[PDB]
């Protein structure tokens, strides 16, 4: 048994599996987002200098973002914020084995800076809750 | 969110009597500093909008004798010992602890 | 004295803009927030918005879905508030009054002013 | 019980360094050129209390940096146009004598002379109509002849000024002032931020600043050491006072060809008569700025004092004269009528007879130059006056009757008189602070 | 009672506050490290290429500096460092409620390099002593 | 007793000294892979470019490395993934104090990609697990 | 090695016409003209 | 940090007999590696320092019979049976554990 939903299915493979299924696959992903131009006159010297420090800066917001919250350093975290049940009134395995992924951010779109507006306020609260304990 | 209603929907009052009115809220608007701001405001009709009770322990400027607010968690409560044409007038309740800072539904003063 | 000046009252017409301002004047204008309230005289306050007259920051009610742009000037101690193109059931009065200090905000609706009368028609 | 550390990310932290802005520009030109990033329309200015900042006037990088951002930009935008190598040919010039005003005898001069065609092998006779400040005798040749020769300004890339908003990069944030009392240099305890600045005209002038922005409530002197007669001294105004400059004459333009692909523009033949540029200022509203300017002066020089004008000491052309380029044509005007007046303590216009050289020379980098085509038609102005850079006179004895002139003349101070807010600081997040902390050790 | 100490008093709005105060505004402060110049010939190519790396390579040097003294992902970290009282004998009181930040960095500048030059030491000692138990 | 094993032994000065002897030698190599060009036309306007965003990417690559494998913000990091005996038999005693880290790599140099892949296959798992405790 | 990968369960939308790769190329080429034609001769003297 | 001082300022001593000198250090010197790493070193008057105690347990080379050092912890002392011309000097005891290497306060064998 050599063929399990893993990596090998390709990087961007896991798009047309089920979100349960493409949690597996979520490895592949992160390391595709630096290098590809590691090996190397205006035309396509500024360019490959625009291309090279946009990627970079592109990884780097997530980086940070990720900072932020707390959950940078794992590739899957969870805080302890609950969420207003109104934006998804669906079961988990309504949400993971019958559905792609694709499709739900789009009907979730709506509220990621408002999901994100609750994020950093806990994890702020939670070191604070930490220096509380700490003192 | 946490509503504000008053029982009064009318008051027939004389002068010279004591008169009752009472606000609720939804839940409880006790603070984690320890104090509720709700505010007790007497809107003139067609004047500008004035605050009569503050922090309804505490009592604005100009006192006045008759008003004396009252109440706390839940129950809100303002005695008034005598009626007088300032008197006459829609009282609201204004929470101030959650979002929105909602006023109250009001409740009218007038003789019939 | 702590006075918050506002126009009179301002005939609009449907499809139109106004400006709507509020002046700030014995007092520092820096700290205190602003926030705009109606008084339909057939019905009871309601809360419109709340603008911060130092960092710019701008909230807005649920009810509204951001139909309004807010915007303040330190310069001149002045708030200003954009509807945006109103209609007719929403021909009333609105009052410019100031809030507290974002710390303690326990003095909120502290002074108010006189309102200018929006009548689009 | 004894205090540990605790890093601290992001807290507010300031450290004056300076470095390289960015453009951004509202919605072919030469300043913006399409090429600055929109700025949105939603100038987030942030009030920020209980503090104070220290602003170093005549020290601030950010009028070294627009100095030389903009020089940058007018050698790029001269590049792609056709150069004047082949117009030092020998001018033989004659004068100009149908329908001359007599203050103006002498001044335009027709001229012919053999310059080449588009054929290489063919020659063609041209005439052109060239101001008196623009050929010298050897019979005539141009006065840069001598000189490096320059390009012909890209008629259609006009100068027209149009505002810039300098923003900084991230990590780094942009402090200005606001208290109205403002002196060049000193604590401001109503400091604000902002990551744009607001519109700049980079609009040009010598001795009067032109469409500048007016001062809060009253004429601020803004300058540093003021016993040294040596550094000028720079005036905001708070009312502008209207500004009228008009060319009367309808000149024509008529194309030459030069060679493949590379045309030139001359002038003439002019239509009309013959009357000299001129532009008009109020004489009531002048008498009131300038009351109000010594007013304000009188508080940091001694009050019995006789304060006069006068105009400016000589020199070069370029120094001496109030210098605009309003419609694309260069102005070199005489201000004499602007400084004749003395003071002691306790009709509606006037005329000042201004110049035209067609043959411009840029900032005092000797080795560049260009050529402003004509415009055809009369050219009318209108300009605010802001304020004035005045110079000190030296030899006074024990300081009394002081006197100022119009000078200076260097770019910088026009853009100081609009960056001496905005100052460019430094983000510290990283911190350290001393508490009781015990780190939970696994 | 919308107005608490808190993120809308503007980015370094919390500058004026004090220490105390100026906790909960750290958020604020981070995500205007990197964006501003999302949206997009010699002038203005060469500089946007300059100040995008700087600010870049600036957010860089104090997250690997997070990194070495291990309170990376944890925006108020602390450490179980000791610290000389002679450089401050102030009181907590004395230092978060009653004086602000800005003039607070000033006096300690001094001692930057100095106490940094002890967070790393442990952080690599806290480390051994995992290996210790970890072995 | 002054002179101990440690920093100032240089930067790359413990690459003669034996393996176990340079662990604690790991923190002046982090720290000189950023700077030393923080202070500043075509020639060397963009050598300056390309040099210091090479300098940042190649960073980058590695703390997207360990950031993968669950390691980053630890200097010195490691997962519960076993491996395969037979690219090395020897002793703990036999690796550490006993010869120099330079040689080493060379010898082990076939088996980086190989040994990279069991790392993140293992902290993806180990999060999968923390997400079945988790729920 | 140009890996080619095949997504199942997938569909995706194209704008033909619309694509910035169509303008990317015609921009890109015609850079490479101008750049390619500056060393060398120009041919002013041939107007005779 | 940890001073050196020895009692021993003046030491009167004939030739023939035991000579005596003491240090002290104000912190314990023993290293985690289990060693007192502290040097007796007898300076002479404008010759070069020479060592003649290292590790005050182990001795120098040019072993002289009548040197014994002795001591640990806080107290450390060194017994000379018999009194040279070359004993008449001055003896430093040098810490070698903790930071700065400070030597000793200096103990002068002098006759009188
Ligand atoms: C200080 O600010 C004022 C305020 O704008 C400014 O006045 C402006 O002057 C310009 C120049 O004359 C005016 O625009 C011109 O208007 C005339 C008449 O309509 C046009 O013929 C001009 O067109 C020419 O220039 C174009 C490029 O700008 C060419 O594309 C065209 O083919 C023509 O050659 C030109 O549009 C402008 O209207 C006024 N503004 C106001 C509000 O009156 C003044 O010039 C500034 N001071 C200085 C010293 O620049
Ligand atoms: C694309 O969509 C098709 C839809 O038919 C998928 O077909 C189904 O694939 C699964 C596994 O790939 C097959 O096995 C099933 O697995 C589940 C979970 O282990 C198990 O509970 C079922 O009993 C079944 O064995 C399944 O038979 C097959 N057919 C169906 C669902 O009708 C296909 O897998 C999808 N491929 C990708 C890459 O998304
Ligand atoms: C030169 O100075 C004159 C004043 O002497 C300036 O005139 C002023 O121009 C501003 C606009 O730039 C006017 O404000 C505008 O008012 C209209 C309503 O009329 C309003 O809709 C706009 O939003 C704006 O607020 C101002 O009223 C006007 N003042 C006078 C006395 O005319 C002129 O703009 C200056 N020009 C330059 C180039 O600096
Ligand atoms: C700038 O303009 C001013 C005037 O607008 C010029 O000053 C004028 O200079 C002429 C030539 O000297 C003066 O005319 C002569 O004045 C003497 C004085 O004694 C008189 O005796 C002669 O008969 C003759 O009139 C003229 O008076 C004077 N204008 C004023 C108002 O005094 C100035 O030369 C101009 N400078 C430049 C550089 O263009
Ligand atoms: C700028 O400095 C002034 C100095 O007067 C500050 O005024 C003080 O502000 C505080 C809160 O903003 C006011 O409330 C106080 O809060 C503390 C802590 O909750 C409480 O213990 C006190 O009893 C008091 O209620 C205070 O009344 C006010 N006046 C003072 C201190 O005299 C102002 O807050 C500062 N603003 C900023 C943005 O730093
Ligand atoms: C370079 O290689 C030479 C090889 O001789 C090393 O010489 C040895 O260095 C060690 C420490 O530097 C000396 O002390 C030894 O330390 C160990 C561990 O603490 C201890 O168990 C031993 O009993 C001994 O005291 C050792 O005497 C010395 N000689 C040898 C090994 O024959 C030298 O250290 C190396 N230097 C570098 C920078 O790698
Ligand atoms: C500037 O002011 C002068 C002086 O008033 C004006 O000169 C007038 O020109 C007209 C012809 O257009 C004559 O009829 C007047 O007699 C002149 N005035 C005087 C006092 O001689 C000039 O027209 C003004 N120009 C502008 C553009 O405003
Ligand atoms: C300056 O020129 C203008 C236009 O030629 C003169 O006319 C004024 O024009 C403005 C509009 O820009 C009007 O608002 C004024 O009412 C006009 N004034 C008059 C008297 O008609 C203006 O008078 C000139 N001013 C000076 C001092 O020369
Ligand atoms: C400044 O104004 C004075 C007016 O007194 C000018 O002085 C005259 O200048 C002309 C030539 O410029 C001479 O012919 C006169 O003899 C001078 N007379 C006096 C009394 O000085 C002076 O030239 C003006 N200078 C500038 C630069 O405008
Ligand atoms: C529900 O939505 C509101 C905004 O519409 C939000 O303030 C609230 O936090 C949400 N509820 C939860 C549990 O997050
Ligand atoms: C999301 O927003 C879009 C437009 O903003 C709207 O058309 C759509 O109905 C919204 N969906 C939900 C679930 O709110
Ligand atoms: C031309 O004008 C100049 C100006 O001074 C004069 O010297 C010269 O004599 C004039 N020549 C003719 C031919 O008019
Ligand atoms: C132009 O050429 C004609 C024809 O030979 C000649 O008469 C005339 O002098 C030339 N003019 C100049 C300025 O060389
Ligand atoms: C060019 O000629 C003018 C005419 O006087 C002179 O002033 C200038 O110095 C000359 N320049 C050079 C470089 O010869
Ligand atoms: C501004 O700076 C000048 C020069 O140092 C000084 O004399 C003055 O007192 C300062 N303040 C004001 C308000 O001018
Ligand atoms: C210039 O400044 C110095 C000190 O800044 C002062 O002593 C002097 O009087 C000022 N004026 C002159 C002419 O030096
Ligand atoms: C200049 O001189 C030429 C040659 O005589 C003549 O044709 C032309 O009309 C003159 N131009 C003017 C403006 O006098
Ligand atoms: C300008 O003001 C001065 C000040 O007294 C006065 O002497 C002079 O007559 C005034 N001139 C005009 C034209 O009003
Ligand atoms: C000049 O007079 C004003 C009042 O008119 C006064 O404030 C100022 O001090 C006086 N100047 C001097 C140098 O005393
Ligand atoms: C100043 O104006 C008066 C007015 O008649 C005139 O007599 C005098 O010559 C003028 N002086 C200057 C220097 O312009
Ligand atoms: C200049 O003269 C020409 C001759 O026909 C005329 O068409 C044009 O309108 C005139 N220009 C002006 C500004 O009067
Ligand atoms: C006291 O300062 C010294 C350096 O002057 C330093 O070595 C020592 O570690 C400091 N004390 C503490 C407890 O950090
Ligand atoms: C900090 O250093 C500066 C100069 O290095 C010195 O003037 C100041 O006194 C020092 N402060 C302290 C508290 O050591
Ligand atoms: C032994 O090597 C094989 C590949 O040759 C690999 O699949 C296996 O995981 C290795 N053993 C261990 C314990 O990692
Ligand atoms: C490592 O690989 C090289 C070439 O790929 C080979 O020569 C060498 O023998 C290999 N070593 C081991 C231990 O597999």
């Amino acid at each position: 048994a050599v063929g399990i939903g893993a990596v090998f299915l390709g990087f961007l493979g896991a798009a047309g599996s089920t979100m349960g299924a493409a949690s597996m696959t979520l490895t592949v992903q992160a390391r595709n987002l630096l290098s590809g131009i590691v090996q190397q006159l205006t035309v396509w010297g500024i360019k490959q200098l625009q291309a090279r420090v946009l990627a970079v800066e592109r990884y780097l917001r997530d980086q940070q973002l990720l900072g932020i919250w707390g959950c940078s350093g794992k590739l899957i975290c969870c805080t302890n914020v609950p969420w207003n049940s109104s934006w998804s009134n669906r079961n988990l395995s309504e949400i993971w084995d019958n559905m792609t992924w694709l499709q739900w951010d789009k009907e979730i779109s709506n509220y990621t800076q408002i999901i994100y507006g609750l994020l950093e306020e806990s994890q702020n609260q939670q070191e604070k809750n930490e220096q509380d304990l700490l003192a | 969110d946490v509503v504000m209603t008053q029982t009064p929907l009318t008051l027939s009052v004389t002068i010279g009597q004591p008169a009752s009115i009472s606000c609720k809220s939804s839940q409880s608007l006790l603070d984690s500093d320890g104090k509720t701001y709700l505010n007790w405001l007497l809107q003139r009709p067609g004047q500008s909008p004035k605050r009569l009770i503050y922090l309804v322990s505490k009592l604005d400027s100009g006192v006045p004798d008759r008003f004396t607010g009252s109440g706390s968690g839940t129950d809100f409560t303002l005695k008034i010992s005598r009626v007088e044409a300032e008197d006459l007038g829609i009282y609201y309740c204004w929470q101030g602890t959650h979002f929105p800072q909602t006023f109250g539904g009001g409740t009218r003063l007038e003789i019939k | 004295q702590v006075q918050l000046q506002q126009p009179g009252a301002e005939f609009v017409k449907p499809g139109a803009s106004v400006r709507m301002s509020c002046k700030a004047s014995g007092y520092t204008f820096t700290s205190y927030w602003i926030a705009w309230v109606k008084q339909r005289p057939g019905q009871g306050l309601e809360w419109i918005g709340d603008i911060y007259p130092g960092s710019g920051y701008t909230n807005y009610n649920g009810k509204f879905k951001n139909r309004a742009t807010l915007t303040v000037d330190t310069s001149s101690n002045t708030a200003y508030m954009q509807l945006s193109s109103l209609t007719s059931e929403d021909s009333a009065v609105y009052y410019c009054t100031r809030g507290g200090t974002t710390f303690v905000a326990e003095p909120w609706l502290a002074y108010w002013g006189q309102g200018t009368l929006v009548a689009v028609s | 019980e004894n205090l540990w550390v605790t890093v601290y990310y992001g807290v507010p932290v300031w450290k004056d360094a300076e470095t390289t802005l960015f453009c951004a520009s509202d919605a072919h030109n030469v300043w913006a050129t399409h090429a600055c990033v929109p700025t949105d329309p939603n100038p987030q200015e942030i009030h920020l209390e209980n503090v104070t900042e220290e602003f170093n006037m005549w020290k601030n990088n950010m009028v070294e940096q627009m100095h030389t951002d903009i020089i940058s930009l007018w050698d790029q935008s001269l590049k792609p146009c056709v150069k004047l190598t082949p117009l030092c040919v020998t001018l033989q010039c004659t004068n100009v004598t149908n329908n001359i005003t007599d203050d103006m005898r002498g001044e335009l001069k027709n001229c012919s002379f053999n310059m080449t065609t588009e054929l290489r092998d063919k020659k063609q006779k041209v005439y052109s109509l060239f101001y008196r400040l623009d050929v010298v005798q050897i019979e005539y040749r141009l006065i840069n002849c001598n000189t490096s020769a320059c390009t012909q300004a890209c008629p259609k890339v006009s100068f027209e000024p149009i505002p810039i908003h300098y923003c900084a990069p991230a990590g780094f944030a942009i402090l200005k002032c606001k208290d109205k009392k403002f002196n060049g240099t000193g604590p401001c305890p109503s400091v604000s931020t902002v990551q744009c600045t607001h519109g700049i005209k980079p609009v040009v002038s010598t001795q009067l600043l032109l469409n500048g922005s007016l001062a809060e409530e009253e004429v601020m002197i803004r300058s540093e050491n003021i016993t040294n007669n040596a550094k000028n001294i720079l005036v905001q105004f708070n009312t502008p006072v209207q500004i009228n400059c008009t060319r009367p004459n309808n000149n024509t333009r008529k194309s030459i060809r030069i060679g493949p692909g590379q045309a030139f523009y001359a002038t003439g033949d002019i239509i009309g008569d013959i009357r000299q540029a001129h532009c008009n200022v109020s004489k009531a509203t002048w008498n009131e700025t300038l009351g109000k300017v010594v007013k304000q002066l009188r508080k940091h020089f001694g009050n019995n004092t006789i304060i006069r004008f006068a105009n400016s000491s000589g020199g070069d052309l370029e120094v001496t004269t109030h210098s605009f380029n309003c419609g694309g044509e260069f102005f070199y005007c005489n201000t004499s009528g602007l400084f004749n007046s003395t003071w002691i303590s306790n009709n509606d216009s006037i005329t000042l007879p201004c110049r035209i050289k067609q043959i411009i020379n840029m900032w005092q980098r000797i080795g560049q130059c260009m050529y402003a085509p004509p415009i055809q038609g009369v050219i009318r102005c209108v300009s605010n006056i802001t304020g004035l850079i005045l110079t000190r006179d030296g030899g006074s004895t024990n300081s009394t009757t002081e006197t100022f002139r119009p000078g200076g003349g260097d770019m910088r101070d026009n853009w100081r008189s609009e960056l001496y807010k905005y100052k460019v600081v430094k983000i510290e997040p990283l911190g350290v602070a001393p508490t009781r902390c015990k780190r939970r050790v696994v």
